[PDB]
């Protein structure tokens, strides 16, 4: 069926930088728009980058500037290359593929957390 | 003889007591029981017309029975009235039976009235004659009818009574159509998604649900619906009907509530996407079609093969043991119960669950001014399917719920087009659901085979 993988996530820094991959598999990436949402734990989820077919990337008025999303048709990824974390950054972030209202497939969605004191157990 | 069959289709045919045109009490083909408005006097002028215990209803041999009689009392009060007959016997067989029907819609004593228009009539001058009965009562209140019975008398012809076999084969035309359209259209749909793996979606599973009542629908219920409209009866045994109408109930139900199905599936992927493929998982969509098939077979097959569907009254008790009827009578318990379980919870429950992804989209259309793709097209598709989901259904089962509250209201003929209305919406579904590029490069490769 329809696929969506992310990978690339986990722990970060605070000021540091990640790189979240989606592959898609299952149907026309091509002519598909293409989102990142995220949902810190007890909130709401929200739009954090999305780019169209043409290549028009839009952002959040939070990660603008510091988050940019690219895609990959030829193999059928989408990347969104994060930089200058914070702490409010840290939620589960989510690959999205839609054509039309039944077209819209989500990723499981992988978690990236930031804090300095990492794999420091005090 | 064409003067029956002009007759025909000039008073139809009703098995019950209604009014006409002028208020009338009739009943059968065209026959006056009373000019009084008191519906004892006319029940009991049809008891003393049958001879027996009617309730107001007869059969369509006691109506041809009535017909004929009304036929012939016509035409010896022609031959009995001294200003009618040499007029009769001036016309020929055709012009013969225009008279005819205006003394069956008149009665004798009013054809001879016309006395300018008869002595048209006897010199032969028809031209006169047509516009100078257009110049009467006759032609204000039955405008329709007056101009079929003048052309047939200015031409002496039936070409004004050609009109139904047209209509009538050119609906045979659109009923093959209709058939023809939700069979290669949800066939096309079911083989494109059990053929292609990559289809096989949690949303798409309802969707060959769906295409599989609505594709059961145009291979069961439509046909056989078209030929009990086209031979006006049914050819087969009363099981049969009791049989066929268990399927329409059963795929209506299925196909209007996995329509419900689709739409609280997308409430949940638009709503609380993160828990999607959570909440709903291809073993629980099996087990939600599972649910929609066993309600389905317990508003159709149940209470219809249990006899628990049938209506009380008359027409009703005659239409079930008659072999050749196949009208869907029913109790006004479980017309109101069919209905609201197979359309209306659907209905609310798609207009809440719509509404909400009417707000969603809404919510992320205030945030950015452009590129909102997504919610643009959600916005367009939420519109085609409401649009055309509500006006197919809907006013068929709001007037099946008037004529279950409120008899000789809702008529015979819009029971049935409204039906029929929401019998193409099983075409129009595939058009619908199965927009995707995946489904069109599925269509283009089966098609081409
Ligand atoms: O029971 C409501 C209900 C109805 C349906 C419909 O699809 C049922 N379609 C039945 C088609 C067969 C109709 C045969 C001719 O019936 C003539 C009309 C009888 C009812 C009637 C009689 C007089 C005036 C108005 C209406 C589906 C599901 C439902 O729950
Ligand atoms: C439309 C038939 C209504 C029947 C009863 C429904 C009750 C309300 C539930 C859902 C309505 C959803 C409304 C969808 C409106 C779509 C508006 C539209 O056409 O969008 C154009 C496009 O966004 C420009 O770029
Ligand atoms: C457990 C959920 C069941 C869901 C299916 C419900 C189906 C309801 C359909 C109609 C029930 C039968 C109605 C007949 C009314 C009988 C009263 C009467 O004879 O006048
Ligand atoms: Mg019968
Ligand atoms: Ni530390
Ligand atoms: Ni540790
Ligand atoms: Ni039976």
């Amino acid at each position: 069926q329809v696929q969506l993988q992310e990978s690339g996530g986990g722990l970060v820094q605070p000021g540091g930088s990640l790189r979240l991959s989606c592959a898609a598999s299952g149907f026309a990436f091509s002519s598909y728009e293409l989102r990142w949402y995220r949902q810190a734990p007890g909130k709401q989820h929200e739009l954090v980058a999305g780019i169209t077919t043409g290549g028009n990337t839009y952002y959040a008025d939070s990660v603008k500037g510091r988050f940019t999303i690219s895609r990959d048709n030829a193999k059928n990824t989408v990347y969104l290359q994060m930089s200058n974390l914070r702490p409010e950054d840290t939620a589960v972030y989510a690959c999205n593929a839609n054509w039309d209202l039944l077209s819209d497939y989500w990723g499981q969605g992988t978690q990236v957390t930031v804090s300095s004191h990492h794999h420091h157990h005090h | 003889g064409n003067i029956f069959e002009m007759l025909r289709i000039d008073e139809g045919l009703r098995l019950k007591i209604y009014k006409d045109t002028e208020g009338y009490y009739t009943i059968g083909i065209g026959h006056l029981l009373t000019k009084s408005p008191s519906l004892n006097a006319a029940k009991s002028e049809l008891d003393k017309a049958i001879g027996r215990n009617t309730n107001g209803v007869i059969t369509k041999d006691e109506a041809e029975k009535l017909f004929n009689q009304d036929v012939d009392a016509a035409v010896r009060g022609i031959l009995r009235n001294a200003k009618l007959k040499p007029v009769y016997d001036s016309l020929d067989a055709v012009r013969r039976a225009a008279l005819i029907n205006m003394v069956f819609q008149m009665g004798e004593t009013g054809v001879a009235g016309f006395t300018n228009s008869l002595r048209m009539l006897q010199q032969k001058r028809w031209d006169e004659a047509a516009v100078n009965l257009a110049k009467s009562r006759w032609y204000n209140q039955t405008p329709n009818r007056a101009k079929r019975v003048i052309t047939t008398f200015r031409t002496g012809t039936w070409d004004a009574y050609a009109a139904d076999e047209v209509w009538v084969v050119g609906m045979g035309i659109v009923m093959s159509l209709i058939v023809l359209a939700i069979v290669f259209g949800n066939v096309l749909v079911i083989t494109a998604i059990a053929k292609f793996e990559r289809l096989q979606t949690v949303t798409n599973y309802f969707i060959t649900s769906l295409a599989c009542a609505d594709l059961v629908m145009g291979l069961a219920v439509v046909p056989f619906g078209a030929a009990h409209i086209l031979t006006k009866t049914w050819t087969f045994g009363n099981f049969w009907c009791e049989f066929w109408t268990s399927i329409d109930v059963l795929c209506v139900t299925a196909s209007i509530e996995t329509l419900c199905v689709i739409a609280v599936d997308r409430y949940f992927a638009i709503t609380s996407p993160f828990k999607y493929q959570s909440l709903l998982t291809k073993n629980k969509a099996r087990v939600i079609i599972l649910m929609v098939w066993i309600v389905s077979g317990l508003t159709s097959f149940l209470p219809i093969q249990m006899h628990w569907y049938r209506a009380t009254h008359q027409e009703a008790i005659n239409c079930y043991a008659e072999e050749t009827c196949c009208d869907f009578f029913t109790n006004q318990a479980y017309a109101i119960a069919s209905s609201i379980v197979s359309f209306y919870v659907p209905l609310v429950i798609m207009v809440f669950v719509y509404s909400r992804v009417f707000q969603e989209a809404k919510r992320q259309l205030q945030k950015i001014d452009k590129f909102c793709l997504k919610e643009h097209k959600a916005l367009k598709t939420l519109g085609i399917i409401m649009g055309t989901f509500t006006l197919c259904w809907l006013p068929f089962f709001i007037v099946n719920i008037v004529h279950v509250i409120q008899d000789n209201l809702i008529r015979k003929e819009v029971y049935i087009l409204l039906n029929w209305i929401g019998y193409v919406n099983s075409g129009f579904n595939p058009l619908i659901y199965c927009r995707s590029p995946d489904f069109r490069i599925a269509f283009q490769e089966l098609l081409c085979l």
